């Protein structure tokens, strides 16, 4: 009736949860591929564990319509890095390498303005 | 009162962040990357330059809209330097030249310049002071290069007392002399080493670790008047490092020892250039001086900088010197024990 | 001859060759580009005063930024720049170049090209005129004339 | 005649009205509603299910001949539980007019994909996905068109700042374009503009 | 008029000038500072006052359509002279 | 109506095929291209002498900005923001308050030279016409922050074009 | 001009001046307005 509602691709958390495997090991194995085409600074290393720091944001989804979502944006940002339609740049916007360390603490938030 | 220009914004290019300072020698290598850490964060900026304008714009992006200010100066006029300084907080002083020229020999760019800038930055009521020497500055050393920096780093301490100095080690980079000048070598076929470089340690530094360093000395209230030593945190034999450097480049090692005589006779023969010199006798000292450790000086850990391992950023400066893209690893050289 | 007169003497020949036989890398990405065409046109013929209507960047010695700067072009624009040998000027047109013009506030526009790279003649304009363009050019040959590259070396 | 009003054709509000009522009485079990406007322009208002059987029927039947989609767009009411309007605008060269198709979906409800009826639907579901977030089943090969690579959001949302979250810059430290936090020399200054008097009383609401 | 600063800076026609240790003054280093010479306070005062024989008078700054809309002023008022909003111009009333 | 720019049938008789044999082989009508370039070589270029020649302008012409003055040098701004309001790029930013002698005069009058699209609703929205867009179009600049025009530089401008812009303006004024 | 001379007025520059950029007679933009916000001044003689 009200919580009745047309799904995406997956009916329930089961089938949903599938399809995010699928997409974490089709990443975990392209970092190799990505690091060296791309002739990226990072090591192997870190470019797995960023794929995993992506996936564990979410781990607190419960709505397999969401959790669909969440694999079809992941599904074209992986094509989009291995036909390298995305350039060094793109790929390094991960990382955030030239942004410095906004304090995460009531003192240090508190000297620099007034912002929570 | 007349300063703290009271912070605003998030930090970012567009904020303020209340430095206003005057960076002698921008156009260089170390001031290519302090001029970018002042203007990412909304800093006014001053930069008195003595080449020509074409050669200053690498610095213009650096900065938002009207942040980036430039000026000529000479380094034999005290007029020069006085506007420069008038109006700002802090002077960083980064001349320096490895070489002699016709016009300004190693007395006048580590003795009489940093003597004229403290003292004009004295009598305009500039409150901090920072200033670059070598870690290996010592008035017993063969190299002139080393002997003026000690000269000159107590000539500074006395006009300003309360200046802040900074004494890195080679620095590393990817506009550096160091890395890069075990590359070119190459163009003689063997690499030539006194003593095979078995006998000389360096302990490289990394050039962001240098700048963050410099950028929190400014802030921090703790620094003046306080020397300090930057340094990585590994040391190398210098044929090991000079190893590792034709390792990442992919490059046929081939080294030789070599006399220290003949080593600088060769040294005389690359002086004759009248432009930037390939090497010079001074280079050939400095490249085989151990680097000094001092433990009593605090390092870049006292300004909260975690050191780059060399290793990690070996391979951003030394790409360009492959003759392959996409090559296909090398391993790290031999880390001296500490103590 | 004092030595600062044969420099000086210098300075003036290749400033001359420099200014004289400009070869631009027209960027043309948006309406300022059909203007960038007009200045090549009969009416002004800027092939005239040395300016080939056109080369590639490495044989390019200014870029002419002429158009909306989006931040799915940025790169692009970058690398064709640091490809370009020097002595490199830039020639900002349009005040969509300059500072963003009527999309300034728009998610995907650089407000600015000098945010990218560094510019020497800002021509403003929404479309520059063909002859503003053109006066745009003549002033960067001034700039060049100007240069003190020998003279400053000299006295290093 | 007035000089200065539009003249209002009747005949073709006659016409339009006939149709619309025609096509209502054809397919009773997708549409939902059938208004004409007073400038001549007829709205068939849809079942998001019925998005295929609709614009197939208009597209082959005889008296319908609707063989050119003009524009597929969406728009953004956020007021709505189903907050995305699919606008579809066609025409008929056999008859000459010109006929407007609506349907309703929200974020996580996706629509058919008309790319079986028309061709020309590719690109524009690519732009409604990449400015609206609203996704097409079945479709050749959906990914963002317009906006950078990587970009995160949906910018022609109502809720989607004009400026956006992040900016490109040059940093020479790294050698290449980064993206940060997004800040303003100059805020864009909001004006309120409308006037507290009614202007049409034709379309005043109820209380 | 136009006057200079105890540091020597001019001062603008709206009263700008910065401050003896103010960082912001490093801009006009090798530089100048433009300021219009003109103040419009000062020359507005140096137009003689009109003498008219009505109570009510209008002004519309000269030129017909090419100056300000028109506006009519009244000039009861003998302590004082009336001023147009718009331009400027002073009238009075002929001794009554 | 409508007409057929492609819909013809070549003739096939021995005569007409024999002259398109000769022009495949003898290149009859490439070689009538060359008689128009050839043509054109012998005409006088189009080509203007600038700087010492310019381009025709007309009076509406849109250029660099300029606020004016009333003959007596009085300013004709009288900070009532219509133009801020209609600047479809807002590019004009203006404060105010009463000045000394109590009149409605700006303090603030900033035009962001960079965002302008020189389009002249400012001028059309003005009631007093006191910004204007001149004739000047010839005001390139070698850095960012020269195009950033406050009030200073703006009465310049009109204290330097106001020959110029007021002729202009009497040419013109009986159309608008 | 010498046929139809244009109209003279008293603030209409004498002397014209052509393109300055690149010049130490440049423009340089700055604020034409006034500090909004007047902070304290401490008292100048002690208290105790
Ligand atoms: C390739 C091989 C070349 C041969 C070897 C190099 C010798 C080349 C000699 C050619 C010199 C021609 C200089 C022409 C200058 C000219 O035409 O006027 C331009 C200008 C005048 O024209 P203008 O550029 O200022 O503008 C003209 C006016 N408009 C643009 C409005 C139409 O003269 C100068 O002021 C610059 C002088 C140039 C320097 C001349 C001295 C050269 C001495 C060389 C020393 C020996 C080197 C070894
Ligand atoms: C076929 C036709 C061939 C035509 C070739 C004719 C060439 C005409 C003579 C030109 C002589 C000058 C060319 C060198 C100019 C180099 C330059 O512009 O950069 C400035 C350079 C660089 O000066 P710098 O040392 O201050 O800058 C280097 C450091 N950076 C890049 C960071 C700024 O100046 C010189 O190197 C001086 C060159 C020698 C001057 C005396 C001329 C002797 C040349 C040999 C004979
Ligand atoms: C100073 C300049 C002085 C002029 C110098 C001669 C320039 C010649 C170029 C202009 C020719 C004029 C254009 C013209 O009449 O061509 C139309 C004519 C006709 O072109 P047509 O294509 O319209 O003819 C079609 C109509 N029927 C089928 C009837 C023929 O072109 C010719 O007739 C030229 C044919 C002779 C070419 C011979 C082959 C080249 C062999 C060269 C030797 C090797
Ligand atoms: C035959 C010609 C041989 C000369 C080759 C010179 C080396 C190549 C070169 O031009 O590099 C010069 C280099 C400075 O320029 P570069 O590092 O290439 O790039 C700077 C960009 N900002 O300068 C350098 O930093 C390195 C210079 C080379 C050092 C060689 C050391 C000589 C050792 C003795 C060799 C045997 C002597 C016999
Ligand atoms: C000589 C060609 C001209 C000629 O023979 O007289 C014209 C005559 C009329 O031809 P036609 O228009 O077709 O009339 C008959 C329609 N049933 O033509 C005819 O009746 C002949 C009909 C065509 C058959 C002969 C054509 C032979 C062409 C072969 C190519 C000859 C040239 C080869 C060498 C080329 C060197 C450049
Ligand atoms: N690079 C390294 O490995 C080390 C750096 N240092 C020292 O720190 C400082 C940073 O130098 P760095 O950037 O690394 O190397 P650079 O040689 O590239 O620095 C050169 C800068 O100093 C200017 N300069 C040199 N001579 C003069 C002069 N007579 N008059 C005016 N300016 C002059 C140069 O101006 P211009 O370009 O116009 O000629 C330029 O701005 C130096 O003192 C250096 O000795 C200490 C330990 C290691
Ligand atoms: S500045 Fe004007 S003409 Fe040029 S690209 Fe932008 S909108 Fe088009
Ligand atoms: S011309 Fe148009 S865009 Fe430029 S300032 Fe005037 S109203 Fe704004
Ligand atoms: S519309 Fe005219 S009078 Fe009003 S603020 Fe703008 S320039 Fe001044
Ligand atoms: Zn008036």
């Amino acid at each position: 009736a009200s919580t009745s509602v047309k799904p995406i691709f997956s009916r329930d958390m089961n089938e949903a949860k599938r399809r995010v495997r699928e997409l974490y090991r089709a990443w975990y194995r392209e970092v190799p591929n990505t690091v060296h085409l791309f002739q990226l600074d990072i090591s192997v290393k870190q470019g797995r564990d960023k794929v995993r720091e992506m996936f564990k944001k979410n781990a607190h989804i419960t709505d397999p319509r969401v959790v669909d979502l969440l694999v079809i944006k992941g599904k074209m940002e992986l094509e989009e890095t291995i036909k390298v339609w995305k350039q060094r740049t793109h790929v390094m916007r991960f990382f955030h390498e030239t942004e410095a360390p906004r304090p995460k603490d009531f003192l240090s938030k508190f000297y620099v303005g007034h912002d929570p | 009162l007349h300063h703290a220009v009271i912070p605003h914004g998030k930090g970012g290019r567009s904020s303020v962040s209340g430095i206003v300072a005057t960076v002698f020698g921008a156009t260089g290598f170390l001031g290519r990357y302090v001029v970018n850490h002042l203007g990412r964060m909304g800093s006014q900026v001053i930069v008195p330059h003595r080449c020509e304008p074409y050669d200053t714009m690498h610095l213009r992006p650096m900065g938002d809209l009207g942040q980036i200010i430039f000026m000529d100066w000479n380094g034999r006029d005290k007029d020069s330097i006085r506007r420069a300084v008038e109006h700002s907080s802090v002077v960083i002083n980064l001349v320096g030249r490895e070489w002699e020229t016709q016009n300004f020999d190693f007395e006048d760019v580590f003795v009489k310049i940093p003597q004229a800038i403290a003292q004009v930055s004295k009598e305009a009521g500039v409150e901090k002071f920072i200033h670059i020497s070598h870690l290996n500055a010592d008035i017993k050393s063969s190299s002139k290069y080393l002997r003026s920096k000690a000269v000159g780093e107590k000539e500074v301490r006395e006009t300003f007392p309360e200046a802040t100095i900074i004494k890195p080690a080679e620095i590393f980079g990817r506009e550096d002399r160091f890395l890069n000048y075990f590359a070119n070598i190459r163009w003689f076929g063997g690499v030539p080493l006194i003593s095979l470089g078995k006998k000389t340690v360096k302990q490289p530094v990394y050039i962001v670790d240098v700048t963050k360093g410099i950028i929190n000395a400014i802030k921090d209230p703790d620094a003046r008047g306080k020397t300090f030593a930057f340094v990585g945190p590994s040391r190398y034999l210098l044929f090991d490092l000079v190893q590792y450097v034709f390792a990442v480049a992919h490059r046929p090692f081939l080294p030789y020892p070599l006399p220290h005589f003949a080593y600088r006779w060769i040294g005389r023969l690359f002086e004759i250039s009248p432009f930037e010199p390939w090497t010079t006798r001074d280079k050939v000292e400095r490249i085989h001086t151990t680097d000094k450790i001092l433990p009593h000086l605090p390092g870049l850990e006292d300004l909260g900088v975690e050191a780059t391992p060399l290793e990690l950023k070996a391979i951003e400066v030394l790409r360009r010197h492959r003759t392959y893209r996409w090559l296909s690893d090398v391993q790290p050289a031999k880390t001296i024990p500490t103590s | 001859s004092r030595g600062e007169y044969v420099v000086a003497k210098l300075d003036d020949l290749i400033n001359w060759a420099r200014r004289s036989s400009l070869w631009p890398m027209t960027f043309g990405l948006a309406c300022c580009a059909v203007e960038m065409m007009h200045m090549a046109a009969p009416r002004y013929d800027m092939d005239r005063f040395g300016v080939v209507f056109r080369a590639s960047p490495r044989q390019s010695d200014v870029m002419i930024v002429a158009g909306t700067l989006t931040n799915k072009m940025a790169p692009a624009l970058r690398k064709v720049y640091d490809q370009m040998p020097e002595p490199r000027y830039v020639v900002s047109m349009g005040s969509c170049a300059n500072g963003g013009g009527y999309y300034h506030y728009s998610y995907s526009v650089v407000r600015g090209c000098d945010r990218i790279v560094p510019v020497d003649i800002y021509v403003p304009g929404c479309p520059p005129t063909a002859e503003a363009l053109l006066y745009g050019i003549l002033q960067l040959q001034k700039k060049i004339k100007r240069e003190k590259r020998l003279r400053i070396w000299y006295r290093r | 005649t007035r000089p200065t009003v539009r003249p209002r054709n009747d005949v073709a509000h006659k016409q339009l009205s006939a149709f619309g009522e025609y096509v209502a009485e054809i397919l009773p079990k997708y549409v939902q509603q059938v208004q004409v406007s007073c400038f001549n322009e007829l709205e068939i208002c849809i079942h998001p299910d019925g998005v295929i059987p609709v614009l197939t029927f208009l597209r082959d039947h005889s008296n319908a001949q609707f063989k050119s989609l003009a524009d597929l767009t969406a728009v953004d009411i956020p007021t709505r539980q189903n907050r995305f309007e699919i606008v579809y605008n066609l025409l008929s060269l056999r008859f000459n007019s010109r006929i407007r198709v609506k349907t309703y979906t929200d974020e996580l409800t996706p629509i058919e994909s008309s790319v079986p009826v028309y061709k020309a639907a590719n690109w524009y579901e690519r732009e409604i996905w990449d400015m609206f977030g609203v996704f097409f089943a079945n479709h050749p090969d959906l990914r963002r068109i317009l906006t950078d690579y990587g970009f995160e959001g949906h910018p022609f949302r109502k809720d989607f700042p004009l400026s956006g979250y992040v900016e490109l810059r040059y940093d020479d430290e790294v050698k290449r374009v980064v993206a940060e936090p997004v800040e303003l020399a100059q805020e864009f200054r909001k004006f309120d503009l409308n006037s507290p008097w009614e202007a049409f009383p034709a379309y005043r609401q109820p209380p | 008029g136009v006057r200079t600063s105890p540091t020597g800076e001019k001062v603008t026609h709206t009263g700008q000038v910065y401050d003896d240790g103010d960082y912001r003054k490093v801009r006009f280093v090798g530089r100048q500072k433009e300021v219009n010479e003109n103040f419009a306070i000062d020359l507005i005062a140096e137009q003689p006052v009109s003498q008219v024989g009505s109570r009510v008078i209008s002004c519309d700054g000269g030129g017909g359509a090419l100056g300000h809309p028109r506006v009519y002023i009244n000039l009861d008022k003998e302590t004082k002279t009336g001023t147009c909003g718009y331009c400027g111009l002073q009238f009075r009333q002929q001794h009554h | 109506t409508y007409k057929y720019v492609n819909l013809r049938e070549p003739s096939m008789d021995m005569k007409s095929v024999t002259d398109r044999a000769a022009q495949t082989l003898l290149w009859t009508e490439l070689i009538r291209g060359l008689g128009m370039t050839l043509s054109y070589l012998f005409r006088e270029p189009a080509t203007i002498n600038y700087p010492f020649e310019k381009g025709p302008l007309s009076p509406r012409f849109r250029g660099e900005h300029a606020l004016r003055r009333y003959p007596s040098g009085e300013e004709r701004c009288i900070a009532c923001k219509l133009c801020e309001a209609v600047c479809p790029a807002q590019a004009i930013t203006i404060e105010a308050e009463p000045r000394a002698d109590g009149s409605r005069r700006t303090t603030r009058y900033d035009i962001d030279m960079t965002k302008c699209i020189y389009c002249g609703f400012c001028q059309e929205a003005c009631p007093v016409d006191a910004i204007v867009e001149g004739p000047n179009f010839e005001f390139s600049t070698e850095t960012h922050e020269e195009l950033l025009y406050n009030k200073e530089k703006l009465l310049n401008n009109g204290d330097k074009w106001e020959a110029e812009i007021a002729a202009n303006i009497q040419a013109d004024y009986l159309y608008r | 001009p010498t046929v139809k001379p244009p109209t003279a007025r008293k603030f209409i520059w004498t002397n014209h001046k052509f393109n300055l950029s690149g010049t130490p007679q440049q423009y340089v933009p700055y604020s034409t307005t006034r500090k909004k916000i007047q902070e304290w001044v401490p008292p100048s003689t002690p208290y105790k």
